[PDB]
């Protein structure tokens, strides 16, 4: 889920039935969201949205987003410091 | 509204 | 998925991040869909998911007498047998 | 095992 520290926020998320090219991460004012979408047609759909607020302290451009071998999506930032 | 690239970790 | 044997039709899945109220399994004519979606809005948390599978019947089944259950593992089953001799 | 209600509709 979504963790503020007091230097940075992450957030960690297991995706591990989607490929890199389903999945989305869009940051839209203090708002965070991560997309997954995965189709196939003997039909199969399964999707997630997810949403978080990040603190206003957060520079949008200092955002990065990884995602692990196992599956776990991580997207952080860090907040304005010193 | 940034998108955010997803790289390998 | 789906499995057609001999005197029936069996579709078992995986449904263990859902509660049965959020599954629903409609069966219209010769289609099967099963479909979850769970939706929370948890204090900045909003998480939503969903899944969607549509399977065709076999035409010697008839579409009313296809049932389903969901075992506590999670498993949910949806079959009916096919006409017998 | 709990039964599955089947919508028709």
């Amino acid at each position: 889920g979504m963790r503020l520290e007091k230097d940075r926020f992450s957030v960690n998320l297991d995706v591990k039935h989607f490929s890199p090219e389903e999945l989305k991460v869009k940051v839209l004012g203090d708002v965070i969201e991560v997309h997954g979408k995965h189709e196939e047609r003997g039909f199969i759909s399964r999707c997630f949205h997810r949403k978080y607020r990040i603190p206003a302290d957060v520079d949008p451009l200092t955002i990065t987003s990884s995602l692990s071998s196992d599956g776990v999506l991580t997207v952080n930032g860090p907040r304005k410091q010193v | 509204e940034r998108t955010i690239p997803i790289t390998r970790e």
